[PDB]
Order: C-alpha cells, then sequence, then structure tokens
C-alpha cells in the first residue's frame, strides 16, 4: 500500500557549506561522511484514534511527516471530546 | 433560476377525506373539502445558504426536504468538521407557503361521525386560491408529517435506533445512543386548487360578460 | 522582490572592541577583531507569512524587527480578534544569517585585563567571509540584544510597566498586570567584512598572478 520513488543521478551537487535559504523546500544533492546515527523509531503513518466518551475506533488518517495531525470530530458521538491515539491499531513507518 | 411548478387537474376520481389511506402516501390524488381556515402567506426555505462555522466560506443552493436540513459535505478543504454550520436568511431562497384547513363536506359525513379536518399546503401560484367557507377540489400529493401528538396513544409506536454492527470499539473507559420516534400524520400538498361552487349547482359587468360564452 | 544590501567600507577610524559604548547604539561604526568561532549559515525570518486562526486566510510580507513578531492589523473582515495567528515556514521568506564570535586583538588588550568577546551577525553576501583565527575588520551597526543574564547583577535594572491612566474600570468583581524586563547586551550587525592579514604586514598560480598588478 505504499511505493517510495528514489530519484537518482541528480545533476547539481552541493557541499554542506554552500547551502542557503534559496535551497529551502527544494531538492538538493550533497556529499558527506556519516558521523552518528540514532536508533530506528516508529513514526505514525496511518493514525487511528478512539473517543473516550464512546469507545469507538475512528478510521485511519494519513500522517504528514512535516507536522502533527489532530482530530476534532467523532462521527459517532458528534462531539469534540478527548480523543486518544491507540498504538495497537495505528500503523507506523521507520524513522532515523 | 426560475422555480417551475407542474399542476395536474381533471383526475378521473375525487376521493373523500375519509377515504385517505396510508397506501396512497407519495401518490398523486384528488380530494374535495370545505375550507374553514386559511393562513397568512409565508416564506418557506427552499434553497438555503449556509456558512461553515470555522471555514467561514459561503455555500448556496442546498435543497430542503421538508424539515430543516444542514449539509455534511462541505466541499471547502479548510475544515475537517461536517456537522457545524450556520444559516443566513438573507442569501437564502424562499418559496410561497400557505396552510389551509379543510373539513368534510356535509353530504360526505357518515351516519354518526363528527367531521374530521385536514391541513393541506399550497405553494407557489396556488397560494390564496382558497377562501374560508367554500368547497374546493385539491389535486396533489399525499404527504406525511411528523406528529408528537401520538405519544400517549395505544399500540406500539415505531422507533428508530442507529445500527451498531460494523463499528469497532474498545473498553478503554473514561455508552450513550440516540433513538428517534417515527410518529406521523397524513397531510396533503396540493399543486392545483379549483373552487367548486358552494351551491348545489367581479363587480364590473364587463369582467362578468367576458367569462360567459 | 529582491532584497538589497548596502555595504559601507573605508571608515576613517576603526574602533577597538573595548571602545564600544552605549552612545553608539544604532550608529554606523567599524571594529576590528580576531574571529574565534563561526556558526553554520542559517535562515532568518525576514518577511513572514501568517494565517489568522479563525479567518484562515493567508497574509504575507510582514516585516520582522529582530525578535519574532506577529501582526495585529488583520485586514481580513472576517475576524474580530487580533492576537491569535499561526505561522507557516514554507511560504515565509528568509535570509542568510551567521553569528561569528570575535575577540580582542593581542596588542589591543589592556595591561592586566582578560580579552573580551563580541558576537557579530553577518547577513546576505557577507556570510562565510569570516574564518576562525584571522583578523577581520567589520563595518556595521551597533545593535542591542535582550539578555536574561543580567538578572543577578547589582544595580537597578529597568523594567517596563503598562501605563493605566486612560482606562475606565469597574469594581464589579468575579487585578493582574504584565511587566517585562529591559536588560540588554551590545552586539554588532556587520554589513561589510574585510579580512586583514593575521601577519604584521588560490592554489592555482593563474588565479594568484591575476590579483597582482
Ligand atoms: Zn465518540
Ligand atoms: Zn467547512
Ligand atoms: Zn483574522
Amino acid at each position: 500500500s505504499e511505493i517510495h520513488v528514489r530519484i537518482s543521478d541528480f545533476p547539481t551537487i552541493y557541499s554542506l557549506r554552500e547551502l542557503r535559504e534559496s535551497n529551502l523546500s527544494s531538492l538538493v544533492r550533497v556529499t558527506g561522511v556519516v558521523t552518528r546515527r540514532t536508533g530506528v523509531f516508529p513514526q505514525l503513518k496511518y493514525v487511528k484514534f478512539n473517543c473516550l466518551k464512546c469507545g469507538s475506533i475512528l478510521g485511519p488518517f494519513f500522517q504528514d511527516s512535516n507536522e502533527e495531525i489532530r482530530i476534532s470530530f467523532c462521527t459517532n458521538c458528534k462531539s469534540k471530546g478527548p480523543f486518544r491515539v491507540n498504538g495497537e491499531k495505528t500503523v507506523y513507518r521507520n524513522y532515523q | 433560476e426560475r422555480v417551475f411548478q407542474i399542476s395536474f387537474f381533471n383526475l378521473p376520481t375525487v376521493h373523500r377525506i375519509r377515504d385517505i389511506r396510508s397506501e396512497k402516501i407519495g401518490s398523486l390524488l384528488s380530494i374535495s373539502g370545505t375550507v374553514t381556515r386559511t393562513s397568512e402567506v409565508r416564506p418557506e426555505l427552499y434553497k438555503a445558504s449556509f456558512t461553515c462555522d470555522m471555514c467561514r466560506a459561503i455555500v448556496d443552493n442546498v435543497e430542503q426536504s421538508f424539515k430543516y436540513t444542514e449539509p455534511t459535505f462541505c466541499p471547502n478543504p479548510s475544515c475537517e468538521n461536517r456537522a457545524f454550520w450556520t444559516l443566513n436568511v438573507t442569501r437564502s431562497r424562499f418559496l410561497d407557503w400557505q396552510k389551509v384547513r379543510i373539513q368534510e363536506n356535509a353530504n360526505e359525513i357518515p351516519t354518526g361521525s363528527m367531521p374530521r379536518t385536514l391541513d393541506v399546503i399550497l405553494r407557489g401560484d396556488s397560494v390564496e386560491r382558497a377562501k374560508p367557507g367554500d368547497r374546493c377540489k385539491f389535486t396533489g400529493v399525499e404527504i406525511v408529517v411528523p406528529d408528537v401528538t401520538q405519544l400517549g396513544l395505544p399500540g406500539v409506536k415505531p422507533s428508530s435506533t442507529l445500527d451498531t454492527r460494523g463499528i469497532s470499539k474498545t473498553t478503554e473507559g473514561l455508552r450513550s445512543l440516540g433513538v428517534r420516534d417515527l410518529t406521523y400524520k397524513i397531510s396533503f400538498l396540493a399543486c392545483h386548487v379549483i373552487s367548486i361552487g358552494s351551491n348545489i349547482g367581479e363587480r364590473d359587468q364587463e369582467v362578468f360578460l367576458n367569462s360567459l360564452s
């Protein structure tokens, strides 16, 4: 249910010292030596919520990697009540 | 857009007010009766306009099916909430509406029964063609109208629960559901009104002579 | 719109890092110093774009005066609230920003004093023209930067109370006010950077010979 496209052989090559704000929100190819890496963490991908008033599990929503997503309507209680994320039904992707 | 109305007339049979049955609901039919009460011409919400409460963008031409409805689509991409709206009365489109109460004719009344009444709704050009105290033939659709009166009546009254079979639930903790009554009374929505003479069988004479052949 | 920067140079006098006084804040001036630390080139919020939280319409090109600001005008007629906004980073406009730390030169240091440092900000084309361990002459404006460090220092620190003389009040019932500290340290914002030789008085030879007359 997901295909990631890997762009190869981007022509322009930037060094890390010459990155400016014009490169922001744009594609960049840079060279470098890896110094340290973190552990692999689960990041929310298809987020599933449950309403505390009703207990029903509300349908999954795709999570943007840029920002946190939130929910305000229940569709079963028709309420803006406290919604909790349950990790049992939530789908995750790897993050490093 | 001009609102068009089709008026049917000259139905082969005219039905008595006591011949009204539940199988004719939603069907074209003709009734006759004596007009006893008529109401003021009023506006009815035909094509409403709403604004989503947090989007605050305008939408229009939402159809109203008898009792007042609100849209849940909201094609504006700003919101993620469907239920919350507000309605403005100025941008909304309206239709003419009149409720006239009719009664059983004297010869139509059974042997020991009291006369029974019926509220028939006139819309558009049919409004104000009925006057108190005359016999009118209405052609229209037999409709059904919500009625809270039938609460204390004997017999099982149909109710309407929301079915919960395909909803996944968890007992996480912190069980309420809504049920609505299905109680109704038969009404009439007349597209055509013709006034039969109150007898068994306009001041200017030039107007009167033009009607005669 | 293109962001234009004016770089002034060849000022008649160059000031030592210890000659910096509060009278020169907001004035064009030249300093010299040894670059000890340089930072990564970073984006600075020049012209931000916000959306009002309940209007949810976009506005842009709001100028930023050093510390982060939010507009209170909101020319959208939908809201009646000025304070509540949110900022998007993608539609915003940014600038080069580099903080380089400079130190007193060895000959400029007084008889028994330790060397003192100064953080000077480079923007636009002036970034990365300063390298650790060389003597640089910076021309720019002496600016002032908020500093929470001065809390425990002796002496009266200026504070900023809101004045309440033209506000009508009632003691209806159901007295809190906000005061902020005015504590600052002197910094430099250099429009021009020139690197004096670290000595008292580019690998290709064709590049080198072109520089010489
Ligand atoms: Zn719920
Ligand atoms: Zn909406
Ligand atoms: Zn606003």
